């Protein structure tokens, strides 16, 4: 049974979050 | 910029900024109308203020033709122009000659206005509680576009048959129980959740 | 001197029973900073008063004879769907928590939104908190006991506390994990 | 008092005896001798580090040979670790089919 | 000048493109930066291993993503012998119609990629079976990426910040990380092998929503707690057994059987849980040795200063050793890629021979590419763990603070160590090398019988020793009355003695004279890897040609044209030639593991039992025969799917060949070159009105050979790795 | 595969928008003075 | 610029300025030699790095001493 477009969208947007949280740890490890 | 209030004043619904506590911009002073020091990715500045201005008031217009149209028995919004190339040429020259002048007065007035008459206001009346009623309108107004755009794509019907469905039946009628609704939990939550973040970066 | 958690040990430094059940237990240490101290102060009172109010609720709802058991709760139909259940809830604990930690950091007490602290019926005292801290803590290991008891006897608390008090030689601990293969 | 409750109360309550009574000297000068974790000449809550200081609990005991909670939450587990050791061999070697011996 | 090196000062103020590029390769020198104290490097160090943490959890999360959306997990589930595994779709608009068509596999709606990687079968293993469960396991993992960037950042504000003296805590990481990170760790995994791995084996439906439902044991808890353990040993699966179902299942959860589960060909999951639980014993025990806040426990400053020889054999011996290894970060990361590059290795070894995973042996290229990148792998990394010796013995070595001890020691007898090294390694490559090319020449003349064929009785002996009864050494586990015979007779014997026979499997395999040749080239290469890699580190503070060699650091170019000319006379430079040899090895290796397994698996031994022990059957019978379909993927005739293994074949070669011009041509050829070239743009009309900001310069002369070598290791690994998998996949 | 559409518009996101986005804006910060 | 640092082993032998193609060395009196002269390199910033002045002294090990610092237009010997 595949994956739903919801699901998909679900793991992006979470991947956006992680994403949004690493440039915060990478502009704080630069200065 | 008549934009611009009278005087600086940040109103108040439930608080004064976005979020309880929530620190303001330094661009952003309580100057514009609508200003609740929201501006979390930078993004401001005047010309983002007639921006905000010119969607917002192309969305009252917008909100209120379907909600005219949709009143009557006129068909659905979405199908109604449907219901070419000179048309499209002559609609684009007088457009394009409104916003030729439009464009002219921002580099002179640092306003628009609609052809000469900058501050646009044959019959005057116009103060601070008109400039944030009209921001807080356009917002609103382009605010319910994207929700009426969104019902006519996750429901076949009109805006006036959902909101009769959400009558009818409240807690099964609504974003949660249809095909968008787990992603906009998730959001809901992360929405929730941001501030407490905000304020994490404000105390460390 | 006030009572220990040991009788005639040293407390730790950080604890010289200036805060509500200091009994100097901090073997860890883990309040030795104490901004910490403080947030976690704060971390504890939030934690048990969230067991008082679900304790409470968890007891009242098996007195009332509410027909799913608590931790078959959440899969009963109320009508509301879960989602939207969770996020209006999620909207209102926001609004009331991001109120909650605007309070503590001007203040640095407890409270309701915009009330800090909250006690209109002034009844606060040291007395007052001693008895709020320690029937929070009874709560949070109640709460504790109460999952163990729907783990492994699969009981609400009432229910097994009545199994204990009908034979408590065979309906303790010993005699529920032997029963697993029955009950599961 | 079952099998399982001999075996491990009674290698508890050795283990608990023999840390109490016999290697009681033997642990507490090895442990003087050895002496805290150092880095550069110094202990770690001298370097700096306020999450190593030493836990006042693990000291005073009231024991009249200083036997305190450390020591009984250690040669309790010796104990339980050996009488559960006990219990499992004889479950093997009582269990029809299996024979770990050499011979 | 500029402000992008804004970690040194020296790099922003350069006028040339050096500044950019050596911007770049300095940047996670955080020892070096300009302004770093101790305490502000620990801090950075940590909030990097956070967000390297964060990145292999999200490449878990896309590795777990694109199978669930785009690959066949639950059609191989249903036959995992005939199904390709697919590793994501393609969508690459340069495409043609052919080649649409052609990569169109496993059952796929459009072109996809196979994987070799076998997350396939590890997953199928651990008792995952939907689409489903994969994407929950993507999202949980993203999830937990997200998390450990929250705690990177949270760990560099001020208020949590660690303390400098927090780090070098050696007892409690110790404690923590034996007890809990890998004792609790294990402990849970049991959890997870006995309540939902053992049980979808045997075709039990197991999950977050019922696991609280089901027994995973039928007595439940009561023997563990009475100890009465052996219960739990009772029936186990039978050997008819069929895997994801519960025809032939039995009921234990903790089993002792050794060898294979004969219709997965693979180890018991019952013995994995066995495995794991006593593990996680051992470790929670460890855990418990060092002292922290309860006056119990060993420290280890104490326990190093008082492992000396009274008989003076080893000088000081330990004395001063935890102060050199805890506040040298260059010695603890030697130390950490030492061990767990071996660990690699090792892992790479056990894989093939015991393979963990339901239905991994009979998928070869599978099993081909993950040892090859294992190895590879570890190769890198023992490479680097020397590197960082070396480093250590630069940077960080205090001579005063260490007098005597044991590393003093070993320094102050490094020409002995370097010279026996060197004796090692010119004995195995003198005779190993003639021995092949004397069988060489008599093949040539018609004369194989003259061959020098030693066979390899003391690696066969040890497999009699364990119990392979092929070769006649009747001792031990081949010897069915000897005492460890029989006390292993009831336990593990019978699967691990079924097992070792069989040549079915790849469980101690059968050896001759070409392993003997085989692994003495491998001897050969381990040695003079480690020849050049030991001789640099000990030679990195100085030598002879130049006694000084420490205060000019780590990496620098030469000491100049003086003394006879001081090329590659730096530390660094002894790991740029190092890495060569260590490839070589891996590439021996590697060939060794996939010509004998290519034999095995087309079930024809004697091609390599015969054509190994020369060179040319080497070349012939291995590279040239295997290299058919694969320079075949495109042809005149048209394409098929091994075309994209027959380009990057190619890729690797010319990689491999562009790393050679930064090998061979150095720098002041090219430097003069630019220098023309400047003169050109500033001279030609309409041109001239760009300038460069930067002065182009020839790139410096370590950087043309870290660049060199990185083009060379490329190309070696991209063509390598098309090679084993086309070859292995086209027949496979 | 669900939602499709995703690749023929993320495939040129990353190849393509993405490294003339991230070289511009870097090429901008390793120039400036 | 490069760091050129004398020792005091240097027997004054004027070979490594004669040696140097940048003049950064010159002779400077002294009196711990026989010669009554030390090397000096009192314009480093001139220091291409060639090391011919290592190349040019005598003593066991070397009394003139060149290490390799931060790169300029001068140290990289650029005409343009
Ligand atoms: C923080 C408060 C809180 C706690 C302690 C629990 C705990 C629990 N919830 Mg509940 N929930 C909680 C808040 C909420 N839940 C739900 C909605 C649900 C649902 C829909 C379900 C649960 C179920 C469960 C149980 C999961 C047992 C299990 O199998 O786990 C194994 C790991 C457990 C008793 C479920 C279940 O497992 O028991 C029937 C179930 O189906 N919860 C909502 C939405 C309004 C909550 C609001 O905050
Ligand atoms: C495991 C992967 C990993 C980790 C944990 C780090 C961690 C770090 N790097 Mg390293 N980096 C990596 C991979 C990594 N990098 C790769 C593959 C390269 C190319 C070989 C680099 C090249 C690099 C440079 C050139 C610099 C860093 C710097 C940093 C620090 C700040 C990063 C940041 O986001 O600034 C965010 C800052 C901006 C977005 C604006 C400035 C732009 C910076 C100067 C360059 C971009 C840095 C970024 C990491 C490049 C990513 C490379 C990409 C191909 C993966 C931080 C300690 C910077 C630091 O100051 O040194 C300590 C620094 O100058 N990195
Ligand atoms: C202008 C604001 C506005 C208003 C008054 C409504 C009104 C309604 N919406 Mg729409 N909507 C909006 C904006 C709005 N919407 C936007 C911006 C989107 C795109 C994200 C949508 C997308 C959408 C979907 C997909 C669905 C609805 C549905 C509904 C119904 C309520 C149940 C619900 O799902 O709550 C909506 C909850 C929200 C948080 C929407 C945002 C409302 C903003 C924040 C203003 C809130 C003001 C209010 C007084 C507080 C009702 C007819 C359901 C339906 O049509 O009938 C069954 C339904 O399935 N809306
Ligand atoms: C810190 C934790 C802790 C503490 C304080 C104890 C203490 C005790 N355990 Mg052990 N227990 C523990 C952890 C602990 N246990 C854990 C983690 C497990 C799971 C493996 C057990 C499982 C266990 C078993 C199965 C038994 C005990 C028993 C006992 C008792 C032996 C007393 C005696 O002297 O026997 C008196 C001995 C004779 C009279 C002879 C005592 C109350 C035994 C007991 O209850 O009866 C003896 C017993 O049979 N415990
Ligand atoms: C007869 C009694 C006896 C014996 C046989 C030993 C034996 C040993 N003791 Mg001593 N010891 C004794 C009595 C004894 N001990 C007594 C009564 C005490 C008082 C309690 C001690 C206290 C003591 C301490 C405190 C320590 C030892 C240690 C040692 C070890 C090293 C000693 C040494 O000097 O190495 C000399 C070694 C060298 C000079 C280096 C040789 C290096 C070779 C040449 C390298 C070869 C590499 C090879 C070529 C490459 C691989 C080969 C390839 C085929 C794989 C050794 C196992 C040490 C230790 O290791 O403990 C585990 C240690 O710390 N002992
Ligand atoms: C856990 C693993 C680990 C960690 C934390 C480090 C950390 C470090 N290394 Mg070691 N190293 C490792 C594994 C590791 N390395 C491995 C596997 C090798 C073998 C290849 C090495 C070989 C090595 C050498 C030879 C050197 C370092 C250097 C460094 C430092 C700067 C790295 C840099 O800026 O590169 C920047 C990297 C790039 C810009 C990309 C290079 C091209 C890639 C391959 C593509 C930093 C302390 C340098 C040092 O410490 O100077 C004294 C140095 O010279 N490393
Ligand atoms: C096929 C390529 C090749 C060969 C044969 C060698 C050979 C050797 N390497 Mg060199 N290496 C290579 C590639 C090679 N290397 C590459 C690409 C690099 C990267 C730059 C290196 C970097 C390197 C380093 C850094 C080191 C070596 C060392 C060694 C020696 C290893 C010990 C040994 O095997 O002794 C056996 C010797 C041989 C096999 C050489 C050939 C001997 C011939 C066949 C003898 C017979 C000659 C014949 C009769 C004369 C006829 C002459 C005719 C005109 C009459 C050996 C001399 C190590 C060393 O010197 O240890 C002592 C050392 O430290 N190598
Ligand atoms: C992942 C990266 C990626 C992607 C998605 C593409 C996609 C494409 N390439 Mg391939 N390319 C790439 C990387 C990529 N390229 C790299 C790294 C190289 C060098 C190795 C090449 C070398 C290459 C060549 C030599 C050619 C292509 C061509 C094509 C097109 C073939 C399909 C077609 O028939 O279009 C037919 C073309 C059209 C229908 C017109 C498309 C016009 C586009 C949409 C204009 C877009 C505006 C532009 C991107 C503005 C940039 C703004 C800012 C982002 C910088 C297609 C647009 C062929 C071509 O057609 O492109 C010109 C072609 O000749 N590519
Ligand atoms: C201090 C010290 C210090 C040192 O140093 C160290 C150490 C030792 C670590 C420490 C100790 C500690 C302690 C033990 C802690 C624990 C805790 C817990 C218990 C809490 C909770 C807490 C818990 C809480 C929150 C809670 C509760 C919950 C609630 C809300 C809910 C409920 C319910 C309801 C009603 C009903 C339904 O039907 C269901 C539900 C929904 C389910
Ligand atoms: C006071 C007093 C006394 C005493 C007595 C008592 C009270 C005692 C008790 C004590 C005890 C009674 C103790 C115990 C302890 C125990 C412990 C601490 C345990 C632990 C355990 C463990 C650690 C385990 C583990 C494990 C597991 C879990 C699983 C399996 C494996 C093993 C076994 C390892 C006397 C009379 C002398 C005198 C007078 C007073
Ligand atoms: C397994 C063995 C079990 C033995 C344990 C049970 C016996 C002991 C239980 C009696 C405990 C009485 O606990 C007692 O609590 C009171 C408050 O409640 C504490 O009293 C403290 O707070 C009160 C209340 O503000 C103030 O008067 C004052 O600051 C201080 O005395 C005592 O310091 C403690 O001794």
């Amino acid at each position: 049974m595949p994956l739903s477009d919801s699901q998909i969208f679900i793991a992006l947007f979470i991947a956006l979050l992680t994403g949004i949280l690493a440039v915060r740890l990478g502009l704080e490890l630069y200065s | 910029p008549s934009w611009l209030l009278e005087k600086p004043n940040r109103l108040w619904e439930l608080d004064t900024t976005w979020y309880p506590g929530a620190e303001p911009p330094s661009y952003l002073d309580g100057s514009l109308p609508g200003d609740r020091g929201f501006d979390p990715f930078r993004l401001a500045l005047p010309w983002l203020v007639e921006g905000e201005l010119y969607n917002g008031r192309v969305a009252m217009l917008a909100v209120a033709g379907i909600l005219l149209v949709e009143a009557a028995g006129l068909g659905p919004w979405w199908s109604a122009p449907f219901r070419y190339w000179p048309g499209v040429v002559v609609s684009h020259a007088i457009y394009a000659a409104f916003e030729l002048k439009r464009f002219d007065n921002f580099q002179k007035y640092g306003e628009t206005g609609l052809l000469g008459f900058v501050p646009f206001d044959p019959l005057n009346m116009r103060d601070d509680y008109k400039r944030q009623s009209e921001v807080r309108n356009g917002r609103l107004a382009m605010l319910a576009f994207i929700g009426f755009c969104s019902q006519a794509a996750n429901t076949g019907k009109g805006p006036l048959e959902n909101l009769k469905d959400h009558i009818a039946d409240p807690t099964h009628n609504n974003i949660f129980s249809s095909g968008v609704g787990t992603e906009v939990t998730l959001a809901v939550i992360a929405i929730t959740t941001i501030p407490i973040v905000l304020e994490a970066r404000k105390q460390l | 001197a006030r009572g220990l958690w040991l009788p005639d040990t040293e407390p730790p430094a950080h604890l010289k029973g200036e805060l509500a059940g200091d009994r100097g237990f901090d073997p860890l240490g883990l309040g030795s900073e104490p901004e910490r101290l403080k947030w976690y102060t704060e971390a504890e009172k939030t934690n048990g008063r969230w067991a008082m109010a679900g304790v409470a609720g968890i007891l009242g709802q098996e007195l009332l004879g509410v027909q799913p058991k608590w931790f078959e709760a959440g899969a009963k139909d109320y009508g509301f769907p879960p989602l939207a259940l969770i996020s209006l809830e999620f909207l209102l604990l926001g609004f009331l928590e991001l109120k909650r930690y605007q309070g503590f950091k001007k203040t640095g007490k407890s409270g309701f939104l915009d009330s800090f602290p909250f006690d209109p019926a002034n009844l606060d005292s040291e007395a007052n908190a001693e008895k709020e801290i320690k029937n929070g803590r009874l709560a949070m290991v109640a709460f504790v006991g109460f999952v163990g008891a729907a783990l492994v006897c699969r009981q609400g608390p009432i229910e097994a506390l009545q199994s204990h008090l009908s034979d408590p030689f065979s309906n303790n601990i010993i005699g529920s994990i032997a029963r697993l293969p029955e009950t599961i | 008092l079952s099998d399982t409750n001999l075996v491990i109360g009674g290698a508890t309550v050795a283990s608990l005896a023999l840390g109490r009574f016999v290697f009681l000297g033997f642990q507490r000068d090895n442990a003087k001798k050895q002496g805290l974790p150092q880095q550069n000449g110094q202990s770690n809550v001298e370097a700096g580090d306020r999450l190593a200081e030493e836990a006042s609990f693990a000291l005073k005991t009231n024991d009249p040979a200083g036997f305190n909670l450390v020591d009984v939450m250690a040669w309790g587990a010796i104990g339980h670790a050996l009488g559960y050791f006990i219990l499992a061999t004889t479950s093997l070697n009582n269990t029809p089919g299996f024979d770990p011996k050499p011979f | 000048a500029t402000k992008f090196p804004k970690f040194s000062q020296g790099l922003a103020k350069d006028p040339t493109t050096r500044r950019i590029w050596y911007g770049i390769a300095t940047a996670h020198d955080f020892e070096s930066h300009d302004n770093i104290t101790e305490e502000s490097l620990y801090q950075k160090i940590f909030a990097s291993h956070f967000g390297q943490l964060a990145i292999i959890f999200l490449w878990t999360s896309g590795n777990l993503f694109h199978v669930a959306w785009q690959g066949n997990f639950p059609q191989w589930v249903q036959d995992p012998l005939h199904v390709r595994p697919i590793a994501h779709a393609i969508w690459d608009p340069h495409f043609g119609q052919p080649a649409v068509e052609a990569f169109t596999r496993g059952g796929a709606q459009g072109p996809v990629n196979i994987a070799t990687s076998g997350v396939y079968q590890w997953w199928y293993t651990i008792g995952l079976r939907t689409n489903q469960d994969l994407f929950q396991g993507s999202v949980f993992l993203t999830i937990l990426s997200g998390l450990f960037l929250f705690a990177g950042w949270l760990h560099l504000q001020p208020r949590f910040q660690p303390a400098l003296a927090w780090f070098k805590n050696a007892e409690s990481r110790l404690n923590h990380h034996l007890s809990g990170l890998f004792g609790v760790s294990s402990l849970a995994w049991t959890g997870h092998l006995v309540h939902v791995a053992i049980p979808e084996a045997r075709g039990q439906h197991v999950r977050w929503d019922n696991f609280l439902t089901t027994l995973p044991h039928p007595q439940g808890l009561a023997p563990f707690f009475s100890g009465n353990w052996a219960v739990y040993a009772q029936n186990p699966d039978s050997s008819a057994h069929l895997f994801g179902t519960g025809e032939g299942s039995g009921t234990a959860i903790l089993t002792f059987l050794g060898g294979f589960h004969p219709q997965t060909q693979s180890l018991w999951l019952t013995d994995i849980a066995h495995h794991h639980l006593a593990i996680a014993v051992v470790f929670i025990l460890a855990g418990h040795m060092y002292r922290t806040n309860f006056g119990i426990g060993h420290t280890m400053q104490e326990i190093l200063d008082a492992h000396t020889p009274p008989g003076g054999g080893l000088g000081a011996g330990h004395k001063g050793l935890f102060d050199t290894v805890n506040n040298s970060l260059h010695f603890q990361l030697g130390l950490a890629l030492a061990s767990v590059g071996t660990i690699t290795s090792l892992v790479a070894q056990h894989m093939y021979s015991l393979p963990p995973y339901a239905f991994l042996a009979q998928d070869f290229t599978t099993q081909a590419s993950l040892y090859t990148h294992h190895q590879y792998i570890a190769g890198f990394i023992l490479c680097g763990a020397f590197a960082h010796g070396a480093i250590f013995f630069v940077r960080d070595y205090d001579p005063e603070q260490n007098k005597g001890n044991v590393l003093a020691r070993i320094l102050d007898h490094k020409e002995a160590v370097i010279s026996h090294l060197s004796w090692v390694s010119l004995f195995l490559g003198f005779h190993t090398l003639g021995l092949y090319v004397h069988n060489d020449v008599m093949q040539a003349f018609g004369t194989p019988e003259k061959q020098i064929l030693i066979e390899p009785v003391f690696a066969q002996w040890i497999q009699a020793a364990q119990g392979k009864t092929l070769y006649g050494f009747d001792l031990l586990l081949s010897q069915s009355n000897s005492a460890a015979f029989s006390a292993g007779q009831t336990l593990w014997l019978p699967g691990w003695l079924d097992a070792i026979n069989s040549n079915s499997n790849s469980l101690f395999l059968t050896i001759g004279p070409g392993d003997f040749l085989v692994h003495h080239a491998i001897a050969l290469g381990l040695h003079t890897t480690t020849l050049i890699l030991v001789k640099g580190a000990l030679d990195a503070r100085g030598s002879k040609l130049m006694p000084d060699k420490k205060d000019f650091g780590y990496s620098f170019p030469c000491d100049g044209p003086g003394r006879g000319g001081t090329c590659d006379i730096s530390a660094w430079d002894a790991f740029y030639l190092a890495v060569f040899w260590m490839l070589n090895t891996i590439g021996w290796v590697t060939f060794y593991f996939h010509w004998k397994h290519l034999g095995i698996w087309q079930g024809n031994v004697n091609q390599f039992n015969e054509s190994s022990t020369y060179l040319m059957g080497w070349l012939r019978d291995y590279l040239w025969l295997n290299s058919s379909q694969l320079i075949n993927g495109y042809n005149p005739f048209g394409m098929n799917s091994l075309s994209v293994w027959a380009w990057m074949f190619l890729f690797g070669h010319l990689i491999y060949a562009t790393g050679f011009m930064f090998l061979i041509s150095w720098r002041g050829y090219w430097q003069e070159l630019i220098e023309t070239l400047a003169w050109a743009h500033e001279r030609t009309p309409l041109a001239n009105l760009v300038r460069w900001r930067d002065k182009p310069v020839a790139l410096s002369i370590v950087q043309a050979r870290l660049v060199g070598l990185a083009h060379f290791s490329a190309g070696y690994i991209l063509t390598y790795a098309a090679f084993l998998i086309a070859s292995t996949s086209g027949k496979f | 595969m669900a939602a499709a559409y995703l690749p023929s518009v993320l495939v040129p996101l990353v190849g393509l928008v993405f490294p003339a986005i991230a070289m511009a804006s870097l090429f901008l910060y390793i120039e400036k003075e | 610029s490069h760091a050129v640092k004398i020792y005091d082993t240097c027997i004054g032998c004027t070979q490594c300025v004669r040696a140097c193609p940048t003049d950064v060395l010159e002779m400077v009196p002294w009196d711990g030699c026989k010669a009554s002269q030390i090397a000096s390199a009192p314009r480093t910033e001139d220091c291409v790095g060639c090391k011919r002045c290592e190349s040019a002294c005598p003593t066991d090990f070397l009394s003139v001493r060149v290490y390799l610092g931060s790169e300029t237009t001068r140290s990289m010997g650029l005409a343009y």
